[PDB]
Parts: C-alpha cells; structure tokens; sequence
C-alpha cells in the first residue's frame, strides 16, 4: 500500500508514520524484527496490547492512518507493517542512530 | 464493622435487646428470598425456600394484616406464660430468651389469634353487609 | 496458552511438491481459522489464503488457485480433542518463490487481524 | 408545582435485553401421529392458536442478527433432541468383521466406478455357539481397504456406530418458540430490513412463526422468503472471513430423486436387535440426480448479481466458481431426501460471469449411508436403506457464499459457495426476533401525598 | 374487534405516551404469571418466573404499599438526576426514555425509599403503641 | 499411655475442617405481648 | 486436641498443631505411557 | 491370563521386583484378529 522504504531517527525524537489508502476500513500496525514473527502493536487504530510503551498512539481522521511515536528508545530499530484486513502494506525500516 | 452492616446486614443485632432489634427489620424481611447435574438439588432448594416464604405470608394473610410488618391485634393476652413485667419487657432480655420462654406454650397463640381474628372479620362482614 | 509450531522447510528442485506442517495446541481447535501468510525477501507481506478446520474450508488468493492444497488433520480420539495439524502442499512452484511461510491465526471469536504468528518455515528452490 | 414526590408504578411498560432459556412448542400436525412414530412429537407443548399480537407504534428497537441470543442455543436444543433419539436404538458393535467383498456384476465402464460393493461376512446369531455367513450391499463411501480386497466400514476405528431406529423419520416438522411468562418476542415488520441497527415498526408476540430445521450446507432447502427485495444479509461485507447470506424472493424449484429400487433385508444380530441391510437390487441401476429449471435459475442469478453490484460499486465484474475443497459434505451441498442423505454436487450452477453491460439443468449425486453430522468426535450413525424409488421436490431459497481474498484492486470479485456449519442455515430464520425481558415497577417523579 | 383486545393485550402501547401507559396496567400485571428431555427445561422456566414475581411483590411490599398498584411515597425527590420540567413531564417523553435516563441513577432511590418508609412504620408503631 | 496412628475412615479428614460451622434455620414471625390497639 | 471425652478408648483423637510441617515426596521412576486399542473408540493406557 | 515375568533388574533377595513385565492377548477393532501386547504392573496388582 505504498509505504516508505526506510527512515532514520535519533533518541528522544518523536516521529509520525503515515499509511496511504485503506479506503477507511480500519488499519493495523505490526512491529517486526528482522527475520522474526511480527506481533501486533496497534489494532482498531485506538488500542495497544499489554506490554507496549504508551509512547505509541494511532488515529485516522481520513483515509491515511497516522501513527505517532515519542521519545523513541535507541534500541527500537525495526520494520513496520501496515495491515488492511487481507492485504499487507509496504513496510518501512526505522533505524535509530546511536 | 461500619454502619453499612446496620443498613444492609444479616442478623446484625440478633442477640441485642428487642428494642434495638425493632429498628432494623428490612435486613430480615428482604434477605429471605433473594440472597446441570445438581439441577434437581437446585429445584429442591428453590422450591423449599419459596414455599416456606409463601406459607409465612399466608399465615400473615389469614390474620388481620398482610404488609404492615408490625401487627397489633385486638385480643387479650394470657398472663400465665410469660409473666414478666411489661415495663421492662422491651429493653432488658433478648429474643433468644423469648423463644426459650415461649417454647413450651406453642401453636396455641396462633390458634387463638386466628379464631379471634376470624370472628373479627365475621363481625366486620355482618356490619358491612347490613350497611 | 496458545501453542503453535511449524515443520518441513528446506530447499527443493523445481517441479516437486513442498509439504509444510503447522501443528497447534493449547486451545480448542474447532474454531480459529488458520491463515497462511507468505513473506518474500525484499518485499512486504503477501497473503496466499486461509483454511478452516471445522470442515476443511479453504479460501485462496487470486494467484495460487490450482497450485495449493490446504489440508487438515483433527484429533481422532477424544483424549486430546484440541491437537490440530494444518498441512499445506504446494505444487509446481516457479523459481521465484523462495520465501518464508507462517501459519498465523486470530483472536477469540474472529479471524482478523492476525495476532499470533509462527517461527516460520523457509523454503528455497534450486 | 414545585415539590418533587417520588412514586413507583407497577405494570409500567418498559423492557430490557436479556439472555434466557426459551420454550419449545409443537404443532398439532406432529401430534396427529402419536406414540413416538415421528420425530420430536411428544417433547413440546401444543401451540396456542389465534395469538394476541398487537401492532406496536412509535418504537425504535435495534436488532443484531450476529450478536444475538436465541440462535446459539436452538442449535444446542436441536442436537440434544437428536442425540437423545438414539439411546433406545440398536448398536452395530459386533458388525466390524472383515468383509470379503467384490464388485457388482454391472456393465460398468472404466471411469464409471462401481458404486455398489457386494460384501459378504460373518455374524453371530441368537445361539452364541454358531456363526452365520450373510451378504449385503454397500455404497463405495462405506468401505476402506485393509489389504478379494478385504474392506471395513470407514468409521469403525473412529468410534462406535449407532443405527437409527426405522420407526423415526428424519423429515423436518414445524416448530414454534414461545417465551416463558414474563418475556416478549419483539419482531419488527420492516420491508427492507438490513437486519442490524434500528428497525422502524415493531410488534410484540409470545410465540415465533413456523420454523423448521433443515440440515443443508449450501442452498438451504425449504426455507422462508423475503418480501420485496432480494436481500444480502451481511453488513460487514468487506472482510472476507465471514460468509454472505443471500435470500432471493421467488423460490427455485429443485426437483431431485433416486430411481433405484432397494430391497430391504433383515439379519439377526442378537436377542432383540436386528440389523437392516440392503438385499438384492432389482430392476435398473442408474445415478440419483437433481434437476433445476434453467430459465428460473438464470433469472435468479441475474437478480442476485444486480443486488450484489450495489455493495461493490456499479461498474465491476462478478464471476462464480464451484467449491474448491474441503470434506465431501461441504465440497458439495448435502440434503436429506426421504430419510436418506444425498451428497449431490453443485458445479453445474455456480458457473456464470456477468460483465457490467426448457432444457432442465441436471446435476449428479452420490449416496452415503453412515454419517458424522455436526462433526461430533465419536458418534457415527447408520442410515437404514429406504425401500423402492425415492423422490423429493424442494424450495431453493437462498445462497451461502464466501468471497475471494483478492489482493491489489481485484475487479472480478469471484465468489464461492461456502457451506460453513449448519448454524447459518438457521440464522436466516431467526433474524427478525429478539427476546426482551419485561421490567415492571417503574419509578417516576410527580406530585401527590399519602395522607392519614 | 372492539376495545377489549386493545385494553387486554400485551405491551399494547409501550412506546406511546405515559398517559396511555397509565391507561392500561392489567395487560402487564395479569400477563406476567399465567401466560423426558425438556421437562427440566420447563420446570426451570416456571420456577424462574415464579421466583422473579415473588421477588417483585416482596420488593413492593417492604415499601409503603402492597396492592395499590400506584404507590406515592412521602419523601422528596432529588432534582439532580431527572432534571426535567414537571409541568410537561407526563405527556412528551416516553418510558423508553425514562429507563435510559434512570439507568445511571438507580439502586439508590430504592434504598432511600425503603429506609424512609421503614422509619415511617417505625415511628407510626411507636406512636400507636404509646397511645 | 501408648498412642497409635489410627486412620479410621475419611470422614475425620473433613470433620477437622467443618468444626466451626453450624446451620441455623431462621424463624421469623416473632410473637410478643405489648400495649397497642388496631384503631378503627 | 479435639475430643472432650478422651477417656473412652474407641473414638479417635484429633490433633491439630499450629505450625505446619513440610513434607516432600516423589517418585523418580520415569514411566512411559503407552496406548493400546481395546475396542471401537476406546483406549487402554498401559505402562511402556 | 497374563504370562508374566520379572524385570531384569539387579535386585537382591529382600528387594522384591516391584515391576512385573506381563504379556497377554487382546482384541483389536477387527473382531477375528487378536494381538499379543506387553505391559508393566506393580507387584500389588497381580495375584497368582
Ligand atoms: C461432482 O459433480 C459435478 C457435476 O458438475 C462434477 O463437475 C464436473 O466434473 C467433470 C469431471 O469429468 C468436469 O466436466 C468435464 O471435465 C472435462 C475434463 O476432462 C474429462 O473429460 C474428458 C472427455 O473430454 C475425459 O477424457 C477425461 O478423462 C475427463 O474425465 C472437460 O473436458 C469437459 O468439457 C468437455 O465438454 C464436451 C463434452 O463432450 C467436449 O466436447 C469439450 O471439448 C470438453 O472437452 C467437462 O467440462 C468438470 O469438473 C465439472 N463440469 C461441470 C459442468 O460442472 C464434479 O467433477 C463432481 N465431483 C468430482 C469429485 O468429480
Ligand atoms: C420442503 O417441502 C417439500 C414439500 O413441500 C418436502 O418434500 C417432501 O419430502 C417428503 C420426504 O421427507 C415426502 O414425504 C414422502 O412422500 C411419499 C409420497 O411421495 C410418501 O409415500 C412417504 O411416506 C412413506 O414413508 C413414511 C416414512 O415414515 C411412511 O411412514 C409411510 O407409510 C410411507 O411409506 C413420505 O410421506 C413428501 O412427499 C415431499 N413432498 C411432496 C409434495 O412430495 C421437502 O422434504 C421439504 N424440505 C426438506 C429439507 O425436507
Ligand atoms: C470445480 O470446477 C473445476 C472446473 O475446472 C474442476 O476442475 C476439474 O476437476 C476435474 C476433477 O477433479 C479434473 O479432472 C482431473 O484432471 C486431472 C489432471 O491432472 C486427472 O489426473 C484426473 O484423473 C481427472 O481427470 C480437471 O482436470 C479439473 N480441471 C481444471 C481446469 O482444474 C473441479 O474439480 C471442481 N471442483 C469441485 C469440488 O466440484
Ligand atoms: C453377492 O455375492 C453373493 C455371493 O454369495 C451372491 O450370491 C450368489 O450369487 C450367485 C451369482 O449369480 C448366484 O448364482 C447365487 O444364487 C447367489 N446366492 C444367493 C444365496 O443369493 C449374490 O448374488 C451377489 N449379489 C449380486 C447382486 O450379484
Ligand atoms: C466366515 O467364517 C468362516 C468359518 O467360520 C471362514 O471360513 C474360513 O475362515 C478361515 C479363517 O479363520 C480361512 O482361513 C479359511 O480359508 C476360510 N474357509 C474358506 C473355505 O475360505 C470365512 O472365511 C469367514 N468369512 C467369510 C466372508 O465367510
Ligand atoms: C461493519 O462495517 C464497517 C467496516 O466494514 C464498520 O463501519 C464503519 O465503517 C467506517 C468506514 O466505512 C469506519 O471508519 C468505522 O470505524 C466503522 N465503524 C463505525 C462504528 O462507524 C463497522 O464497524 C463494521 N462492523 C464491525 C463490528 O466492526
Ligand atoms: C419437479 O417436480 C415439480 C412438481 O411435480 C414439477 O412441476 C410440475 O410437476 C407436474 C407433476 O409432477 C408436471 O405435470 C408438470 O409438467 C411440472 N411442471 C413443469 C413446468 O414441467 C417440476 O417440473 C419438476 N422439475 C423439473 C425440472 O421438471
Ligand atoms: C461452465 O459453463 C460452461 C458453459 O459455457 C461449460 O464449459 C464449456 O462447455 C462447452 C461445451 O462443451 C465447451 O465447449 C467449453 O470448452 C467449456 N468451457 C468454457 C470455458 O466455455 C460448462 O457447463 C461449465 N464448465 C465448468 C468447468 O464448470
Ligand atoms: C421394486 O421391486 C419390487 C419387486 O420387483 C416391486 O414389488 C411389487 O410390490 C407390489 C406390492 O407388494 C406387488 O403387487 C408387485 O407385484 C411387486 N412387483 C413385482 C415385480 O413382483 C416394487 O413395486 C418395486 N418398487 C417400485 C417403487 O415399484
Ligand atoms: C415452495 O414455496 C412456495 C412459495 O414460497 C410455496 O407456495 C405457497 O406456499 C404458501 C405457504 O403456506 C401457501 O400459502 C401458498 O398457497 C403457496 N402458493 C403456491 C402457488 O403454491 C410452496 O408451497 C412451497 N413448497 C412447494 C413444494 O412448492
Ligand atoms: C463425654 O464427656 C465425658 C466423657 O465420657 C462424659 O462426662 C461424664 O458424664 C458422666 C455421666 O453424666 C459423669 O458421671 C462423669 O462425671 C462425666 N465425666 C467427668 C470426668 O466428670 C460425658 O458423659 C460424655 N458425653 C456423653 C454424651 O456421653
Ligand atoms: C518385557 O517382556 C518383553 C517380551 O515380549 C520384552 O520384549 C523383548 O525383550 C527382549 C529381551 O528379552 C528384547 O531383546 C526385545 O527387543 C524386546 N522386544 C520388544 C518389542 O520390546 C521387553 O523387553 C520386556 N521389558 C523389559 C523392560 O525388559
Ligand atoms: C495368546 O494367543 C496365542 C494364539 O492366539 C496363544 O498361542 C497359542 O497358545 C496355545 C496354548 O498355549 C498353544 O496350544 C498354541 O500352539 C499357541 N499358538 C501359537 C501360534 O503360538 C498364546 O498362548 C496366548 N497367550 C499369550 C501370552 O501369548
Ligand atoms: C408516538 O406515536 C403514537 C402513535 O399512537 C402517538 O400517539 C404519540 O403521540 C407519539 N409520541 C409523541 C411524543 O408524539
Ligand atoms: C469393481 O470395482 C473395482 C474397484 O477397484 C475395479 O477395480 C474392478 O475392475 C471392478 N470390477 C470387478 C469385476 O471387480
Ligand atoms: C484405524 O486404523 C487404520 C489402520 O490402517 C488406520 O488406517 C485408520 O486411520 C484408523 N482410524 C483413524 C480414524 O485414524
Ligand atoms: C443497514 O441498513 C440500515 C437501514 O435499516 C442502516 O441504518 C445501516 O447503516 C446499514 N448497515 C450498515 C453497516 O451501514
Ligand atoms: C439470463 O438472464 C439475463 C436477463 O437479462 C439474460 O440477459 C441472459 O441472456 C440469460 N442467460 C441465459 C443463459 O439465458
Ligand atoms: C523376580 O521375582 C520373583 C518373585 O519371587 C523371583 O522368584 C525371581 O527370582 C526374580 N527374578 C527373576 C529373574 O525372575
């Protein structure tokens, strides 16, 4: 669903990730470690599973899903997957410099 | 134990004087009915409780009161069974002594009250019919 | 808990059939559709269908119809009625599907979106 | 007009939603024959006629066919009544002897497999010392090989097999679902009823309309129609995990039968129990088949296409395709006809592509005797053969379809006939009813005083 | 045919105005009790119905009324829960809005009513006994 | 005074658990003489 | 020590002491469960 | 009738064989055929 390839960040910074399309059918956010099974981190655009820092929040005023994260921890570099029911997004590689 | 025990307890002042027992009665009147292999045990317990409650209510009903809780009857009381001074009958002893003292003379007070009250509505019926 | 494992990856010559097993326990197996998700290196996830173990229902994608069989095996004896094995037999594979296969599932009472995932069997073709 | 005095009124009309155990009722048609000659005939109250339904007004209650009670429980009641009907019936336990079995001496071809296997075996008579040799006929889906190829029944290792009593007949009988004193059944009489959310005009009833449970995976037989519009009852249509119920107005006349002439035979299994097998097949041998009238079928599919195009945009392509896997009883739809179950396939119907801009249709069957219906882990039942030729005329009324999980921008939104379980067979019957609990004793403020 | 069926139906005008609610009450008071596998089902339904009815009747009885069907209590009403004008309080809204508005604020009006009524028969009993 | 470990039945296993409970039946409807009159 | 009339020597004597006593217990023999078919759908679970 | 022997343990005279290795016939699903299966029992579960 045309997600950005990769992006970089530094500790203590807050960044927003935008998912395009999804035609207002509720999207979800998956965090994935390289070569591992991603586990759900955002579903229904309003809730997070237990064991997730509160710095994660998501919403969707329109078609695009906006996921904002704050005070990103230095060892939280990963890949991000956008879910729209049956499909799967393009994913992004988030790298935090040290 | 808090005043909530007084408000919505269960036998919270049973051993106290009947003077302090008269203030709370709802904690007894209400906490009497509300509260699949053993479904037969469920049915047995439920029917036993409900039939006991209905027998009690009918025993009230055949008398001259059904929902006044405190029921005062227009018939005299024999002074041979209790034989306690009525001035302090309401503040010194306990219901757990009353049941003891009145146990020997039993199922005859209800009979006398029933017959006297029965003739009471007999006279009531005669008066209303002749009216 | 929710126990799920995979088995049967490896590398195979073109023109042969790859069997992938996903064995699940720790929950009643009648419900909770298995969702078979393939992940191709260098690209985001793609979906190749799902299976339902009540009656072996299947629902493929717009690409795999005629190349995949999503079979199942329930538990015969009522001793352990919640030990299920979903098998996926892939046939006639082209050289361009060296990937990793996961057998995900869903929440209690629904199927979307996936929460639990599998360690993943990796399949390569030579 | 300033003091606010509390009052409580008994009998106030006000209700709430609740989950409760409903109450069955059986029509006098089942009562006409008594002494358990039929199914579910002495397990219900007679139904009170001429109900006192009152057309309510100015009430906007909401329904939810998917998250509602009274439907998840009726399946439990049906399965419990079904299971209790096999306790006094025979058991087949000493039957699983090694059947020395051969092919019927038919004029078969290479492709047309012998659908009758002539199997002979041993059995224990009343005298426990002696053993007799008897022969019978089985359908091809009741023998699995072990090694003149020895055969055994498929579900013997799986679990013990129970034989249904010949007295009972599996034919569905109308049922009514009344509520115990205190509840009400809110039914709303809206024409274009989506099924979920508010519904404009309602009516309280004490008993349900005629409901009949018919076990059929695809194309629910002998059902209840819709009023004016061919309805598509699944609001959440975008997610492709949930089936899609369709209910079209004019029924389609599905006319099927088996033309063979079975000869029932009785064998003695023990002191009191009899084993009812198939004797010698007399007359001709053919293949049981179904017919559907082509013009009606095509017109109905056109109407379904028209109504489905509204939920996916006007300009799009729709093409059907037969079922693509699963067990033999969800791969193709199953139906009981005359007390026996046809697993008759349905690939001759769901094959039509409709771009945006009478020769009877025949379809072949295959017959199974032993069944594992509702997929109970360890209960397989045997259906005794029905003597003669069998036939049934039925009312196709709806569809049970499943979408295709097409990625990207799938335009040709292929659908499949997805049978699922037997619960969706009933959810289309009990979508208009909700069970409400009357809550009397309302509280209200007004002005009054209880003097002395 | 006639008004008898309408006046002796079942929730005939539930969504109508509370005037039409007070017009008919017997449709609710009367149609609340009468009307080898599933026998336990039938008995369970019967016992549930009878137990619910007796709980309801007792809940009425411990209050200041038992069979008037129309109970007016001698305690004030807090103007913070309903907050609706009392001049038009009997014509415009519906009981299907009263239940919504009262769901947040309940199981407390009952407590206040029962406690105040209990004090009412308590001091009435004291007065009648001393006189 | 020799003592032995005597198992007995399994009821004494529980009797040490339910020695502090008794089941009492509530008897409402008390009767009492006092001074009052049901006026007319 | 819960029996008033302890003098009659037929009724048992119940004793209940305040502090518990830790009792550990175990078997180390590693059993291997084995399944045999006893009938059409029933298993007999012996030791291997 | 269990045809049964002693586990080939390194027992002494006092330490009686607490595991008896028994073999016996059993009826499978096919009522004509019979199998010979072996199992282990504790000494307090066999009488001669
Ligand atoms: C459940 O019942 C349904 C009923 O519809 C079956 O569905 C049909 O199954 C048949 C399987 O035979 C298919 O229909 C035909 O398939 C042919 C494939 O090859 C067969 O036929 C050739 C002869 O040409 C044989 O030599 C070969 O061995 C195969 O048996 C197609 O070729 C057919 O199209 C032909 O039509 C005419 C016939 O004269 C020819 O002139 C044409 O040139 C063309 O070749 C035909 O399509 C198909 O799968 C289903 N058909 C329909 C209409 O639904 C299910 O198969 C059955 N379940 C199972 C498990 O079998
Ligand atoms: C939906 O409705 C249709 C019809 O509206 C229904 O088709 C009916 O199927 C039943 C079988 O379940 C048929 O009943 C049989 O009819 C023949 C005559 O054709 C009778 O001879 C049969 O009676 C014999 O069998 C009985 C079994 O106990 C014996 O007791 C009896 O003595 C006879 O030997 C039997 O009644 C019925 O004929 C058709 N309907 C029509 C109009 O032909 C269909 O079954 C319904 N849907 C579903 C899913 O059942
Ligand atoms: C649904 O409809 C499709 C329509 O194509 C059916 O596909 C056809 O199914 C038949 C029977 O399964 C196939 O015949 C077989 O072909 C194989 C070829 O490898 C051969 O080995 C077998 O002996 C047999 O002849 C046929 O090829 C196949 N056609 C296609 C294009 O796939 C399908 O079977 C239908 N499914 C159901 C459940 O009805
Ligand atoms: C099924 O097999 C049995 C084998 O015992 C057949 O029984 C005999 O078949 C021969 C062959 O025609 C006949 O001549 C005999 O008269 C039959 N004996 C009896 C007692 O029936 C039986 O015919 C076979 N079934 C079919 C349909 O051919
Ligand atoms: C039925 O039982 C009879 C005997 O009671 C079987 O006849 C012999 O069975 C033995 C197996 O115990 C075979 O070794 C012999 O070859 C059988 N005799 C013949 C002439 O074949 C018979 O096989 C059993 N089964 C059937 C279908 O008759
Ligand atoms: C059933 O339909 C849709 C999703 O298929 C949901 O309805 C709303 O759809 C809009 C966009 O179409 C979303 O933005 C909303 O979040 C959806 N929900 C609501 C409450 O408006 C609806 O939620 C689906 N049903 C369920 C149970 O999820
Ligand atoms: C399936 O049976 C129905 C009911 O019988 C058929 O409808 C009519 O049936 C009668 C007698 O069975 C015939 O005389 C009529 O000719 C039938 N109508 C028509 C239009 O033919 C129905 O036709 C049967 N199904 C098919 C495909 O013929
Ligand atoms: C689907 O319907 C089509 C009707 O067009 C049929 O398949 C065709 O049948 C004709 C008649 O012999 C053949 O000439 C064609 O080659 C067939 N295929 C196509 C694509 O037209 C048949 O009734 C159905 N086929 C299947 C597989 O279900
Ligand atoms: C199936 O075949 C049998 C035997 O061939 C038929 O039995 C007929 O039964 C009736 C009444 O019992 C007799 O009057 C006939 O004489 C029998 N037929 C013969 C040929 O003897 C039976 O009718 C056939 N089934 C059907 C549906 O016709
Ligand atoms: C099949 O469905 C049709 C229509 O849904 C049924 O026809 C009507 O059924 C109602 C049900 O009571 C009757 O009141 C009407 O008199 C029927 N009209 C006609 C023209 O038949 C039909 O009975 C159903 N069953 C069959 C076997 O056709
Ligand atoms: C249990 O407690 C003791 C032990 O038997 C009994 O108490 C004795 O009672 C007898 C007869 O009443 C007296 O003569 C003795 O003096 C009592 N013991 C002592 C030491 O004074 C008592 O009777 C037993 N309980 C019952 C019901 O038998
Ligand atoms: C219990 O007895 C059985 C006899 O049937 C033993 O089975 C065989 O024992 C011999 C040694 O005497 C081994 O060489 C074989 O490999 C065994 N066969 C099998 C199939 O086990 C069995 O070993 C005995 N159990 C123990 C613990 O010794
Ligand atoms: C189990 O059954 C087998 C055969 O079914 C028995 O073996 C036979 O035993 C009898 C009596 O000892 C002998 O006369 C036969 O010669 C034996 N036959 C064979 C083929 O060995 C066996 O004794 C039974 N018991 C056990 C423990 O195996
Ligand atoms: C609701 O509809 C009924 C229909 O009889 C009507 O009498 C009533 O006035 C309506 N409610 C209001 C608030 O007008
Ligand atoms: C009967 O059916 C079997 C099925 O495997 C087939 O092999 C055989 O040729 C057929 N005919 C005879 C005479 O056995
Ligand atoms: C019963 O045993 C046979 C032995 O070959 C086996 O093939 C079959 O699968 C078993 N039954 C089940 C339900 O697995
Ligand atoms: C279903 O139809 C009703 C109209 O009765 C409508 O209010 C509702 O929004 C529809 N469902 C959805 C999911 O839009
Ligand atoms: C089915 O009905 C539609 C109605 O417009 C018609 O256009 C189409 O030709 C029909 N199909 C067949 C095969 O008769
Ligand atoms: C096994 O136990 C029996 C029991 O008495 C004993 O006689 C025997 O010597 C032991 N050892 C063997 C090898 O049987």
């Amino acid at each position: 669903l045309t997600q950005p390839a990769s992006m970089s960040a530094s500790p203590g910074q807050s960044v927003t990730i935008s998912c395009s399309g999804t035609r207002h059918i509720i999207s979800a956010w998956f965090q994935q470690y390289p070569g591992k099974p991603p586990k759900l981190i955002i579903f229904d655009d309003d809730k997070r599973p237990s064991g997730v820092p509160s710095r994660f929040s998501a919403s969707r005023p329109g078609d695009t899903a906006s996921l904002t994260i704050s005070n990103v921890q230095p060892e939280d570099e990963a890949t991000y997957i956008c879910n729209t029911y049956e499909f799967f997004g393009g994913g992004t590689k988030l790298t935090v410099l040290g | 134990v808090g005043i909530g025990a007084v408000f919505l307890g269960f036998l919270g002042a049973a051993g106290s004087t009947m003077g302090a027992a008269s203030m709370t009665l709802t904690v007894q009147a209400r906490n009497l009915l509300s509260g699949t292999v053993w479904g037969i045990k469920q049915l047995q317990a439920r029917v036993l409780a409900v039939e006991r409650y209905l027998r009690d209510q009918q025993l009230l009903g055949i008398w001259g009161c059904s929902g006044k809780l405190i029921c005062c009857t227009n018939v005299p009381w024999n002074s041979s069974w209790s034989n306690r001074n009525l001035s302090e009958i309401w503040d010194n002893m306990t219901w757990l002594q009353w049941d003891k003292e009145i146990s020997n003379y039993t199922q005859i007070i209800y009979g006398l009250l029933e017959e006297s009250q029965n003739q009471q509505e007999k006279n009531e019926q005669d008066l209303l019919a002749l009216d | 808990h929710v126990q799920l494992v995979q088995s049967g990856g490896g590398v195979k010559k073109i023109g042969a059939a790859v069997r992938i097993s996903c064995e699940v326990s720790g929950y009643n197996f009648m419900d909770q559709f298995i969702n078979w998700v393939r992940q191709a290196p260098g690209q985001g996830l793609e979906w190749m269908g799902w299976m339902n173990p009540i009656y072996g229902q299947v629902n493929y994608s717009w690409r795999f119809q005629g190349r995949v069989t999503m079979t199942r095996q329930l538990s015969q004896d009522p001793d352990d009625p919640d030990w299920g094995t979903a098998f996926m037999e892939l046939r006639g594979l082209r050289v361009d599907d060296t990937a990793v296969y996961y057998c995900a599932r869903g929440p209690s009472g629904e199927n979307y979106p996936f929460h639990y995932w599998g360690q993943g069997v990796r399949v390569v073709v030579s | 007009a300033e003091n606010l005095w509390v009052t409580v009124y008994y009998g106030v009309p006000v209700w709430k939603d609740a989950e409760t155990t409903l109450f069955c009722a059986s029509d006098a048609k089942a009562y006409e024959t008594e002494k358990h000659n039929v199914w579910a005939t002495h397990a219900c109250v007679p139904t009170d006629p001429n109900p006192q339904e009152i057309h309510l007004e100015n009430v906007t209650e909401e329904f939810n066919m998917w998250k509602n009670n009274m439907v998840e429980q009726m399946h439990t009641d049906i399965i419990s009544l079904w299971d209790q009907s096999l306790k006094p019936c025979v058991k087949l336990t000493p039957l699983c002897v090694t059947l020395q079995c051969t092919n019927v001496t038919n004029n078969i071809t290479d492709d047309m497999r012998g659908e009758l296997k002539n199997c002979s075996f041993n059995m224990t008579t009343e005298l426990r010392d002696k053993k007799q040799k008897v022969y019978s006929l089985f359908y091809r889906l009741d023998v699995v090989q072990i090694n003149n190829k020895e055969y055994r029944l498929i579900n013997c290792n799986t679990s013990a097999i129970t034989q249904a009593c010949p007295k009972v007949s599996f034919e569905p009988i109308p049922i009514h679902y009344c509520a115990p004193a205190g509840f009400a059944i809110l039914k709303c009489k809206d024409k274009k009823f989506n099924g979920t959310g508010p519904c404009p005009s309602v009516s309280t009833v004490q008993c349900t309309h005629g409901i009949k449970p018919v076990v059929s995976t695809q194309l629910l037989l002998n059902g209840s129609l819709a009023e004016e519009e061919v309805m598509i009852r699944s609001e959440n249509i975008t997610n492709n995990a949930k089936n899609i119920l369709v209910q079209f107005n004019t029924p389609v006349q599905i006319n099927c039968t088996r033309p063979n002439n079975n000869t029932r035979k009785s064998i003695r299994i023990g002191p009191g129990q009899a084993f009812y097998a198939t004797g010698d097949i007399i007359g001709d041998i053919r293949q049981a088949h179904c017919n559907v009238s082509k013009a009606t079928w095509n017109e109905t599919l056109g109407k379904v296409v028209k109504q489905l195009r509204k939920h996916f945009g006007n300009n799009t392509i729709i093409r059907f395709a037969n079922s693509s896997g699963g067990d033999l009883e969800v791969t193709t739809h199953s139906f009981n006809c005359g007390g026996e179950f046809f697993y008759c396939n349905t690939s001759g119907l769901f094959n039509s592509t409709w771009i945006s801009n009478n020769d009877s249709i025949t379809l072949p069957c295959r017959i199974k005797q032993i069944i594992n219906m509702w997929q109970r882990i360890g209960q397989a039942m045997y259906a005794p053969p029905i003597q003669g030729v069998i036939r049934c005329v039925s009312n196709i009324t709806g569809l049970i379809l499943t979408r295709d999980g097409g990625s990207t921008n799938s335009t040709t939104e292929t659908f499949r006939p997805g049978g699922g379980d037997m619960r969706d067979n009933w959810r289309s019957e009990l979508y208009k009813y909700k069970v409400v609990k009357i809550e009397p004793l309302g509280v209200a403020p007004t002005r009054c005083k209880r003097r002395v």
